[PDB]
């Protein structure tokens, strides 16, 4: 509690920074109020961050490659340029998928054009051609390239559309051309925007014409969820024990097929908003296709979730879905029964990308725990409009924090738990306090659907309550 | 489902039933997945001969490449000083990118800035940047030194380092005596151990060339010693350890050990230990500097050389044992310190441990990946033990250091089956761990999925992978080894018998087919 | 047939296709073979709980042991004093048994002698055999100090080391003034460690008995440390380095670590460091003493609180976190010197080890195998991570060691599924990690056959085996690992954490299969 | 080389020992002269060993479980004792064999009684029983029972055969005592007549009346191979081509079948003739089966042997040895052609047991390598009859040679390469000299046979030529 005191906080935060960087931060920490429905009022978001602070942000190339295009797994991505991008983002990012690797699946491998400084002075239109030349050759079992560009395509004038045209006009195969410079932007909320957009102009509507695929009323696509540790997997099952037909599944384990037969749906099922509002929306213009967001972080919200999925088909699924409540719940009860009392009352703060601050939080309360801040690395006015009524009052709320302003919260606050990802983990460990990978489930999960409450569960519950954590005092200090 | 007793993670949760079920009417309906047949036929066609020559017909496309960008190795060089803030001119993403690489190696934290140069710099360049984030910098982190790095967008668009820091020292952003060290760091040009040369240089130089009037050489009675791209912490600490050990002052330049292995007491050190300045200044005064790399410190040589006129001596890397030998032979010579018995009982005893290991190491084939000078110190130690390397690749090398290693390989009968690749990846090295099979490889992490591969074509196949280089990801604190000195020859040692004794004894764990030569005692 | 370029050894020489079927017709035409399947439901019957339950009613019949006999402690705690022969009194074969076993451990030559005593010994004793013996082994390998142990021979025979050694002296076989200790060791008592401590009693009574008129408590200033039975080089090497690292003056009594690890520079050294004679005379002057190994240290004990009238503190063996702060605190407040900063430091990088490995080492089950200390304190640091020990076996436990295990695991959470058995073998453990699978072994060479034996049930059922203790044949080079200490703490996480990462690696290489958890970042 | 030079060697070594232990010293080391035939004359063998000067001989109980009872699968043996002897002896030994471990067969597996003080005090005959009843219990497939006695069983008044006779009539099953203390005898010889008389009394008759088996004119039986890293069965290959039947192996791979059926043998071929010329003997003597020794080691002793064992059989039998020779002589002759001139003029010095310092001298010569010196650790004097004349000119010979003597010797003639056991191989190793396990073959292996003549050179190529010998000196001293 204590507003003023979370306010006094940051004002005390923000006294170190130079004028002009405080008077910028100011507006991106906010303390919420779950009765204001208007963020923008509140706090500010998507804007540039200060120059040597030390933010956590990414680039286009990595919303692009690393987000959305990357877990196509029949696809072939180029990283278009140096060789740094492409290394740095290779397998970094657990989206699984099932395939032969090498030869049907090219999610882990690194296709990169590998610029040289002649590449730079004289181009690299010759060399991209003759590039897919030797794609085509290598691996004839590949059902399309991507050409992802990173900084220098951008800045050399590379014409890379008219070679993937040339090029996919005369091996009659599908190349895409990617313009996620990492300059462009200010973080890799414009890297899903251009990869949404490059799927809607070279991938999604090649099957227009079309009319071959049998379709049933109960055609529904995930949208958005990548498959992190399975957690794709583990909703899906759900939707088809519920009598739906998933005919796609974007982008994790995706197939450049599901992305074809994706305007055959019946429904869409988006769960992160953030990175594929704008092709669901295109879709619903385009196509007619309505689309909602879900949520299976937690008993309560799949279970809720469930239910609104159901609300939109007749009475059969809906019988369905009351089938399958009835069935997981044992299963989610006894896990609560379990765990709830080693984490009851703990307090969690929490520092991911653009979906998860706010969609893990019931699975938090599930389990008796309350978060006393988020934020977001690069959310819209429109995801906390989302999140501000999903907390509790005089909580927390950072947009874009830096390293130094997150420590001292942290400091300040002292939380149970904290959740962000790799750059803050060691920080905040050698500060004694448990913490968790939210972007990678610290190499666990999934942590989506009934099967994933379980993992969620243990692995808060070992972290939480590890011996290590008690030791960090020498006893003769 | 799930049992409360017993929860399963994705492994093995989802070889469930209903999981494989659901897999199979996904794969079935919507993939038009290729038939099974012609997968595993194109799969055979990788593992050919033919394959491999169309493979190494490649000019344009890198498949799995095994070497990073100059920023990083930038980065790693300027972590290694009291107080410093490495700051990259440039984008963030290669900032966030560099970081997550070397926390996910190192598991400690990294500390990095960028003034996140966007469109607008593209098209006006990057002052207001460079003064704002050193202002920044400066008065939220409060380092000592802030040393400067560039991005592939600055190099591209030619923002002038040197004009931005006077700029922004004169107007104010930065006190004028505060030391802003730069170095420009084209991502096209080399690799991360070029970026640390180059890092080097830029800060040596800063120190350095506006003093030399007043220096002379050999008056503070030490040696320099520049490390270069080093990961692993053992090896910083073993020249420290060998050199207090002769009785030698030394000044250690770049020594990023402490910053990357801070103890967890409750409280964050962004800063600890570290060169200082004042050993940057002195530097010139030293007898000699000995570069611990010399195969990516040639910029830093002709600046030691053509400045501090210090006779710089021809030493590989003290990997192995005669190389280790003639570093402490050099390096006795330059201080007149006599090497002291207990290097001897240490040289006696990796010899012990090598005639010990002798017969179960004689005759083994690797193939083996990495940075140059590493690359060409393990060689040397390999034909030391009496093993074959067979594949010796280095993606970032050049022909000078691959006639060099054509030399070493020639000087031994255990370099006759051994060939130089220079600017091939990993792709290359599965199609020729395919047609030429070694026994083991050794390299990064990224050498699993190779072994996956092998795998795949059967278990007579496969070739077990050894890691040791940079990255290693899917292990813990393998960066705390060794690998210079006698100390890193041991532990090389014992890994890799140790290594074969595995494989042996994996081979032979079968009951009543292969276990008659599962013995107690090998 | 054998092909000039490629030999083969046994493996894989005998699965060839002609002596695939040799040993077929040998089986079918003269072994009169069980038919296959009554092997299979034998096998099957083995790995259930009605096995496991007839099994554990054995009370005559001892199947796969796991210690030795006492002259083996014996023999080891003698090699570890200056320029002192092991001499074991009574057969020749067991001083060969014994130098085999200690060969193959430490791959070091291993000096001990026997007087051979044969059949008339049986009749007429060995008092001319002693004789003969100490004479021609100080005529021949030159020792300042004889070390008698004795086998189960003449302690059935009832052989008088006093009266013996004493008559060899008074006919002037060996010098009075020639120290000959010696020690009662017999078999058919206790196990090795038992020897070491009697070995140790012997020396110590001997040097310090009959001169304790002038003994003054803490007048050297002085802390005496007794190792007990030690096979890791790595835990005399860190006391001796925590010790001076604190400042503390320290005498370790039996140190082996020099003559266990000569170099190998073309002499052979018999005789290498070792507790001088004026340490062991000295010693009563010591402020105190501490046991390291407690456990089987009883006799030891018992003599220096008695005649050293020291005040032996109640300590555990240092090993992992808790256990090590204690020792530390324990000498600083014997000796007053202050804990130094370097230690805080080592300490708090394990905990930041700890804190990066606990993920996966949370949960994992074990079935762990050794000496008494030395598996207390594992069981003691696998609590501290968080892991469960299933299956505690110590053969050589007795019922206090027992309870003292028993209220370790009380006070933990991660003990509630753990059990003590004392008493047991290595067959015992089979049936144990049949019916209750654990994770993991932990433990000596021995268990390899064990995991062979789960291999045969299947993938899904075999155990992996981590080898820590003694004896160790089937690895090279790992006697020189540390288990003491922070350390020792450092090398059993890591080795435990990558044995976790290797095994779910090797569960998860099969392509379009089990690959999708095949992570390159762990 | 240089008569005169060796004897004041063997006397500048001697000088050491006093009176007593150099007298009984002077009769063990002798210059060998192949034209004397009476090795009583020059050397004295089989004598007990000086105290106190660290002898590398055995016990008896070596010699019977770990040598000739061990190797037999199908039996359990029991060390009757202590628990140091089993543990120190458990799978030191490279037998091998193929079976199911713990099922069917039980080398690598330890048993014994474990006497404690009261075993010690009251006897262990009714611990001998009950242990007896829970083998049976445990393991119901083994075929057979032996228990090896240790030192207190002789000390103490044990009696094991009547224990042993009472059990196996009510169980109906094979259970041989063996008397093999340690104490009795002065090595591992005594321990091998001690086991041949128990197979002799318990095992050997017990199909005297059976005649069920059928026979063959080409039945020959392998007696005193134990396998050795496959030894037996590289032999046992070429015995098979010659179109000889194998009816049992003697002990290595052994069952007690073949035991059993040996009697119905034509000939028996005696490899060790030290450890099984006993029962050798008594065969010949009972049942009329003559016995001759062969040796494998190397090509021209393989040939020889193969044609002398043809030459016991009719004409088929040679023509097979002739067919034999001519395929397996390219292969020989390729590995000769290889390493031959890689070791040419190398000297080598050997101390072994009773069969092996000589046996495996033709190998070296095969491969141009001179033997200076050799020894026996528990020979008796006819193996130094065969020794003198297999061994050239002025070389040396040594019977129980001790740790100073050996070391002494090499010092002065300095080999090329020493070949001895493990207690000796890190003492030669930290001297710069070239060393190999001629006990276990150095974890290596087969030696034996035209198959085992390629791994031997390879061995004796890596070790003698390796560079870790080049690198004993430190450039600065
Ligand atoms: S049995 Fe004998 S000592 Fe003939 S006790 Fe010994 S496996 Fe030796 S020279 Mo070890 S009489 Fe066999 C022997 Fe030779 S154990 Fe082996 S190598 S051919
Ligand atoms: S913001 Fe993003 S990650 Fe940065 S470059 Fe641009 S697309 Fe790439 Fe690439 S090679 Fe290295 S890491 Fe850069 S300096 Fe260039
Ligand atoms: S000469 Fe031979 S090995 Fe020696 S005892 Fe006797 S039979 Fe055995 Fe056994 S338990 Fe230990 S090792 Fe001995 S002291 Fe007794
Ligand atoms: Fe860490
Ligand atoms: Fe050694």
């Amino acid at each position: 509690m204590s507003r003023e005191e979370v306010e006094s906080l940051i004002q005390e935060v923000l006294e170190v920074y130079p004028e002009k960087a405080r008077k910028d931060r100011n507006k991106h920490l906010a303390v919420n109020d779950p009765a204001v429905t208007q963020s923008k009022k509140c706090i500010i978001s998507n804007k540039k961050s200060q120059p040597g602070l030390m933010t956590i942000r990414g680039c286009a190339y990595a919303g692009s490659k690393g987000v959305v295009w990357g877990p196509i797994k029949d696809m072939i991505h180029i990283s278009h340029g140096p060789v740094g991008c492409g290394q740095y983002s290779r397998a970094g990012r657990r989206n699984y998928y099932i395939g032969t690797t090498g030869v049907n699946a090219f999610v882990t491998m690194n296709f990169t054009s590998d610029f040289q400084e002649k590449d730079i002075v004289f181009g690299g239109d010759k060399k991209l051609a003759k590039l897919i030349d030797e794609v085509e050759t290598l691996f004839p079992l590949n059902k399309g390239i991507s050409v992802q560009s990173e900084c220098p395509i951008g800045l050399i004038g590379d014409d890379i559309e008219s070679v993937s045209k040339v090029k996919g006009a005369e091996l009659s195969k599908t190349i895409v051309p990617v313009r996620c410079e990492g300059f462009r932007g200010v973080s890799q909320s414009l890297g899903h925007h251009i990869a949404n957009d490059a799927v809607r102009d070279w991938v999604l509507g090649k099957r227009d014409e079309d009319t071959t695929f049998a379709s049933t009323p109960y055609d529904v696509a995930i949208i958005g969820d990548y498959n992190i540790g399975g957690d794709a997997w583990s909703s899906r099952i759900l939707l088809e024990e519920m009598g739906l037909r998933c005919v796609a599944q974007w982008s994790g384990d995706g197939s450049i097929s599901e992305i074809e037969l994706t305007p055959k749906v019946k429904l869409n099922l988006v769960h992160c908003y953030r990175s594929m509002n704008y092709i669901s929306r295109h879709m619903e213009e385009k196509y007619g296709i309505p689309w909602m967001e879900y949520n299976f972080f937690g008993p309560t919200k799949t279970i809720e979730s469930l239910r609104a999925i159901a609300a939109k088909f007749d009475e059969s699924i809906q019988k369905k879905c009351e089938e399958v409540i009835a069935k997981y719940k044992p299963e989610w009860e006894a896990v609560v029964a379990k765990y709830r009392p080693r984490l009851e009352g703990k307090r969690v703060m929490l520092y991911i990308g653009g979906l998860r601050p706010r969609h893990v939080i019931g699975a938090y309360e599930d389990l008796g725990m309350e978060v006393v801040g988020t934020g977001y690395e690069f959310a819209h006015n429109d995801d906390y409009d989302r999140t501000m009524k999903e907390m509790g009052d005089s909580t927390l709320l950072y947009d874009d924090v830096t390293g130094y302003e997150f420590e001292e919260f942290v400091k300040r606050i002292k939380p149970d738990l904290i959740g962000s990802g790799i750059k803050e983990k060691f920080i905040f460990q050698k500060m004694g306090i448990p913490f968790r990978e939210m972007h990678s489930w610290d190499y666990s999960g999934p942590y989506h659907g009934f099967d994933g409450f379980a993992i969620f569960a243990r692995d808060m519950d070992m972290t939480l309550n590890n011996p290590c954590w008690k030791k960090l005092q020498a006893p003769w200090e | 489902s799930q049992q409360v007793d017993k929860i399963k993670a994705s492994y093995p949760l989802f070889l469930d039933q209903d999981y494989k079920d659901m897999l199979a009417k996904k794969r079935d309906g919507f993939e038009e997945k290729y038939p099974q047949d012609k997968i595993d036929e194109v799969f055979q066609w990788t593992t050919t001969k033919e394959y491999q020559e169309l493979n190494f017909q490649r000019e344009a496309l890198t498949v799995n490449p095994a070497k990073a960008c100059q920023p990083l190795g930038a980065v790693l060089c300027a972590l290694g000083f009291e107080k410093t803030m490495p700051y990259v001119h440039g984008s963030q993403g290669c900032v966030a990118y560099f970081r997550s690489y070397f926390n996910r190696h190192f598991r400690e934290p990294v500390s990095c800035v960028s003034d996140s140069m966007t469109e607008d710099a593209a098209v006006f360049g990057g002052q207001q940047n460079m003064k704002d984030g050193l202002q920044n910098c400066k008065a939220t982190y409060k380092p000592d030194m802030i040393a400067v790095s560039t991005t592939c967008m600055a190099e591209v668009i030619g923002d002038d380092l040197n004009a931005f820091i006077n700029n922004s020292k004169k107007e104010g952003f930065i006190p004028d005596e505060f030391p802003v060290p730069f170095a420009h760091t084209p991502s096209f040009v080399g690799s991360h151990v070029t970026g640390w040369d180059n890092m080097f240089e830029g800060i040596a130089r800063y120190f350095t060339l506006k003093s030399m009037d007043d220096k002379v050489v050999g008056s503070n009675k030490k040696i320099n010693i520049v490390p270069g791209f080093e990961t692993y912490l053992g090896n910083f600490r073993v020249i420290k350890r060998m050199l207090s050990e002769m009785g030698v002052g030394y000044s250690l330049l770049s020594d990023p050990e402490e910053v990357l292995d801070t103890p967890a007491d409750g409280q964050f050190r962004m800063y600890a230990g570290g060169t200082t300045q004042e050993e940057m200044k002195d530097a010139p005064n030293a007898l000699n500097t000995v570069l611990l790399q010399p195969w990516h410190l040639e910029k830093t040589k002709k600046f030691v050389e053509g400045t501090w006129k210090h006779e710089v001596p021809k030493l590989n890397i003290p990997m192995g044992l005669d190389w280790t030998d003639e570093f402490l032979m050099k390096v006795s010579e330059i201080s007149g310190q006599p090497i002291p018995a207990s290097l001897t009982k240490e040289r006696g005893r990796l010899v012990d441990m090598m005639t010990d290991s002798h017969t179960w190491l004689h005759g083994k084939r690797f193939a083996l990946w990495g940075d140059p000078d590493f690359v060409m110190g393990l060689v040397k130690f390999l034909l030391e033990l009496g093993c074959e390397p067979v594949h010796i690749l280095c993606h970032n090398g050049n022909k000078r250091w691959k006639k060099a290693v054509d030399a070493i390989l020639a000087a031994s009968p255990y370099g006759k089956n051994a060939t130089v690749y220079i600017g091939k990846d990993l792709w290359h090295l599965r199609s020729l761990v395919f047609t030429d099979k070694p026994d083991f490889m050794i390299g990064n992490s990224y050498g699993k999925f190779i072994q996956r591969d092998t795998l795949h074509k059967g278990k007579e196949f496969e070739v077990p992978l050894i890691r040791i280089g940079f990255p290693i990801f899917d292990r813990h604190h393998l960066h705390r080894s060794t690998t210079l000195g006698y100390e890193g020859a041991m532990q090389i040692l014992t890994t890799l018998v140790n290594s074969i004794l595995e494989r042996l004894d994996e081979e032979t764990r079968g009951m009543q087919a292969t276990d008659y030569n599962h013995d107690l005692v090998r």
